[PDB]
């Protein structure tokens, strides 16, 4: 696979660099990589096909070498050039697809496709321009053991998971207090309940928590945290957990006071906030805990006034928010977001040719419920066919 | 089936989702305008045919709304109320319903011996029998009287006199001595706890007035207070028997006999 | 919603007003010989920290006029209970009516036999005066040591009485007869535990079986047994040990409404 | 790193493979090896200590070589070599010390110990003996990228918990019926507790559960699984779910029926079994599911009448134990275990010299909280300080 990426950028250089009226020099470094791969490439028989509904293909190559006494590129060159190029492309294409259509629990690190587990040996090892994209350089440098690092922008390390919690209640629900929580993507948006104002709180005051934890670690993290919840916030009918009945909710917001964002790692506050909206920066962190309470106003005016009522037959319900986005991230492991084609090329890969899916990987790479059991082999397969999908994006125009 | 302690409980909010007893309180007077027997075979089988079944259908008669207040029962599952109203007796009504329209724990209390303080807004004074006639007397902080003396039963300010219920409530916070006889009728230190939804009420004649609770700046006009007029009973009757699923709609199984509340307070 | 008891609850291993009634009998209140006595107790309880006014006295004549219709009127109820060395049966009635919670309908004798449906069902009947006549029936619904409808041949198990706690064999319907206008009778089934009310055996020999079943007729800390000769030991008896009672009981298990049995109308 | 390792051994192997007579052929190589060492060490200014209370320490070296052409050993040469020999002895365990009490957020597969991090330069790697034990072995495995392990006899891998599931309970406490368990290091024993002995359940049986997630994947593990629990069957006396008193439990025993054992690995069943104890084998796995049932019986005895009832009393509560424990156990992640003196010694270096304490690690290295939240980058510092900790164990206590 690193002879595929090796591949892969030789041909995009072939593509981009070889064209009419270029001097000689410009592609020398070009012209000695891409001749040096048909020293390696003419005999030798691959086949693909024989997995999902990928064709048996056969490949033989017998082209032979580019001019290199001629100065200025021409037409004629640059033409029998593409002509193998594109050869070149399709067989690299495939090989590409078969290593996205597997999965294993035996170690996804290794390759997986029979071309290319054969073209791993010594007899190929002379297949390398150079590593110039993250993804391939991330590869080499995690088989080594070094410094390893994807950027992210709008990554989803969220489950998806829409639901709310209980602490005060009855069945007639005229006496409600809780707090409505959802994780979507990258967004959190949180928002505590209260159906009496305080009314039987010491002093007036009403505790709030919330815990999500993290799939995968980050560092480094910008975030940019909102003092409401611009979700939850229309008159609204809720089932039940038992979903025989159905209760209402008219909310009306205060403002959230003591509001408290720690950032935990392993159980140290590594990250502190009190009341920062606005960007904030958390270094390193897998555990996030939004702490607040509702505080009963202690001066009323009128229509306030007629809204929280000391007595039972309450009218509206009072409600804290807070809102959080993650912006971008420095990670140990790949995800999915919102400036990478790789998940869709995956997906549409395996879609085209009706693939039955296999013990790792959940059916038809639904996002949510494969992060649901993000598993060290998961992690390892993923990776591996995000690397193909990468080779695979540099290629397909 | 821990029945000890309010845990959380939860449930999604974006997927799919989805005999017994009824009975029927009526005042004597549409009775005696009928001059009849088969009305109650007849509306019970109005009703076998509306959807509920027989040996399900009950009817109890009060020979005044005065007499019905004398510690009345509302044990039936869904029980419907039918009051006739009266351009003389308003604090009847209100209290009738405020009593009946929800459920209170209350202590009794021997007035012979102990003073008094009433904590919140939801513990009042309830006097209840044939006749009550209940006499107050606030007392300083030094067991000495204001506006009156604790010794003497007409020194006291009146709030009530044989009437058949009263909700009382004084001053939260300062003590008191009251005199009334217990022979007549007893008293006892009540507190609502909630609102009843197993019951409802229907006003005949007149208009809202009814106040479910004490307070003057709340007096709402909750779906559990309906109104109609009436020129012969029988239109009441048929109305009512027409539109029952609504009433019933309207109502939900009393929270306090489920057995969701082994041990938080039981019906 | 339902107060949720279908979500477990995981502490650990590692972690750490208030009403009080006092029932009694008559001739207690005879005995004393004197008229302001609550005055002085609640002074006492004050003393071992209850505020004043939470000491309350309720009366009833005798074992026979309290059983009908038994009252609750505080989350902590302490009844003091007369011995009879003739009277026992009734006695144990009492205790099984108010120590345990009950859940019944009501019954029209007029059109329908009854059954129950397991062990723990039974038959409140109240009154001044109670008679209960029965007889049971056979596969063919005929009248058996009875002729069903002749009443003087109905079998007379409780003349005219008060307080009936009537069991019956389950799986077997009966045909019943009522004198209504003195009497109520009443079909249920015994929820569970109470721990509101607890009743003190002033004299007495431990004769008390709550239970139906005969194999069993244990007592739980709630029966406490005391001699006596003179009614002030004893109101002393209790008030110098409330502490150890409390302990027993358990305030929670009140419940709203003042009567024993729950009632379906 | 693995510069570390052949100082150690190769100390070991001079203080040990030489003795007094020897035939040169048998140390020649080793004779060599050291001379070169030395010819290495020399000529490098080194400054060990300074963090905590550990002292700055300065460090040059200048000695002559090792005879190089011997017929039998004589007690000069011992007596010429062990004073460097144990000098050497001295700065190798200083080296290990001041590397062993490090802290890195984001690192922990390079050198962070000053005098460690200038031996790891290219300059010395001349000096390799031999990398043969297993912490080392792991170590250059992991660097080049292949399925590794270490082998567990009573693997640590619970975290300690005594936490108990309430299935019904009311505040009087006189019919509960619910779950206990306890964990720690290898083991976990549970019991299921009714008061009413089936005999108001559907089908006169009723059911147990318990699930336990662990933190790593293990595999090829022994499991020694006895139907009896010991640790709950006796009178007891716990504090309540929330906590305003305490409640009493007296159980008694039966024996299961029908119990189910289940080892799954990423939500996919891999092991089950089905009422057969003794010992059995773990392939692939990370979760164990109990699943058991206790019956009222279907005929009684005088005793067995009077202690089971119908009625409301109840005085003899019954129960169902099960034990489970892990004996041996193979693993990719590293884990504190009871076979050797690792976790013991990294403890005894923390405390040894007041070490600034950091979010890297649970203050105090204490186990508990750190396999709760097992976190890869502490586990690479673990790793880390595992090896050179067992280093030290190769050369002095």
């Amino acid at each position: 696979m690193d002879v595929l990426y090796s591949l892969s950028k030789t041909l995009k250089d072939a593509r981009d660099k070889i064209v009419e009226g270029t001097l000689y020099s410009n592609v020398s470094d070009l012209i000695q990589q891409f001749n040096q791969m048909i020293i390696t490439m003419n005999g030798n028989e691959f086949q693909t096909g024989g997995i999902g509904n990928l064709p048996i293909r056969n490949w033989n190559f017998n082209f032979g070498l580019l001019g290199t006494t001629l100065l200025n590129l021409d037409a004629n060159y640059v033409e029998t050039a593409r002509n193998t190029i594109d050869y070149f492309v399709d067989f690299v294409d495939n090989v590409c697809m078969d290593e996205m259509v597997r999965e294993s629990q035996r170690n996804g690190i290794a390759p997986q496709s029979d071309s290319l587990r054969k073209l791993s040996a010594i007899k190929f090892k002379r297949i390398n321009f150079d590593n110039s994209s993250e993804y391939i350089e991330n590869w080499n440098l995690q088989n080594r053991r070094q410094r390893t690092g994807f950027t992210f922008h709008k990554p989803n390390i969220f489950p998806y998971s829409a639901s709310f919690t209980l602490n005060r209640s009855q069945p007639a629900h005229d006496n409600l207090m809780g707090t409505m929580w959802l994780n979507a993507g990258s967004e959190i948006q949180v928002a505590g309940f209260d159906y009496s104002c305080a009314i039987n709180a010491p002093a007036n005051i009403q505790q709030f928590e919330h815990i999500v934890p993290l799939r995968r670690v980050l560092t480094t993290a910008t975030i940019t945290l909102l003092p409401d919840a611009e979700r939850f916030s229309f008159p609204r009918v809720i089932n039940s957990a038992d979903g025989a009945t159905t209760w209402f909710f008219n909310p009306v917001i205060l403002r959230p006071n003591n509001v408290e964002v720690e950032f935990l790692l392993n159980g140290q506050i590594i990250n502190t906030y009190q009341a920062r909206f606005g960007t904030i920066v958390a270094r390193n962190f897998d555990t996030i805990r939004l702490s607040f309470q509702l505080m009963r106003p202690p001066n009323m005016t009128p229509a306030v006034a007629v809204l929280f009522p000391n007595a039972q037959p309450f009218e509206h319900h009072a409600t804290v928010g807070l809102t959080l986005r993650i912006e971008s991230a420095v990670c140990e492991s790949v995800l999915a977001d919102a400036s990478e084609t790789l998940l869709a090329n995956v997906t549409s890969v395996r879609q085209e040719y009706a693939i039955p899916v296999g013990p790792v990987f959940p059916p038809g790479m639904n996002w949510t419920d494969l992060i649901t059991n993000y598993s060290p082999s998961r992690e390892d397969n993923l990776q591996r066919v995000f690397t193909v999908a990468s080779i695979r994006s540099m290629l397909i125009k | 089936q821990n029945y000890g302690i309010n845990l959380p409980i939860t449930g999604s909010m974006d997927i799919a989702y989805a005999t017994s007893t009824l009975c029927l309180y009526y005042p004597t007077e549409a009775a005696t305008e009928i001059n009849d027997n088969s009305w109650k075979d007849t509306l019970s089988q109005l009703f076998l045919t509306k959807g509920w079944p027989t040996g399900s259908v009950y009817f109890k008669e009060y020979t005044n709304i005065a007499s019905f207040s004398v510690d009345p029962q509302l044990y039936c599952d869904y029980n419907v109320v039918l009051m006739k109203y009266d351009a003389t007796l308003q604090l009847d009504m209100s209290e009738l319903a405020d009593l009946i329209l929800n459920e209170w724990l209350c202590n009794p209390m021997d007035i012979t011996l102990y003073y008094y303080q009433q904590t919140d807004e939801a513990n009042k004074w309830i006097s209840m029998g044939s006749s009550c006639t209940i006499k107050v007397c606030p007392l300083n902080t030094q067991t000495l009287g204001i506006g009156c003396l604790t010794t003497d039963a007409t020194t006291f300010e009146e709030v009530a006199t044989a009437e058949k219920l009263v909700i009382t409530d004084v001053v939260d916070g300062v003590n008191h001595k009251l005199d009334v006889t217990t022979a007549t009728c007893t008293i006892r230190n009540c507190k609502k706890l909630g609102p009843r939804e197993n019951v409802a009420v229907i006003q005949v004649g007149g208009s809202d007035i009814l106040d479910i609770t004490a307070d003057p700046t709340t007096a709402p006009q909750t779906e559990r207070m309906m109104r109609i007029n009436w020129k012969k009973w029988w239109q009441v009757f048929y109305t009512v028997v027409d539109y029952v699923d609504q009433i019933i709609q309207v109502m939900s199984k009393r929270s306090r006999s489920l057995n969701s509340a082994a041990f938080y307070y039981r019906v």
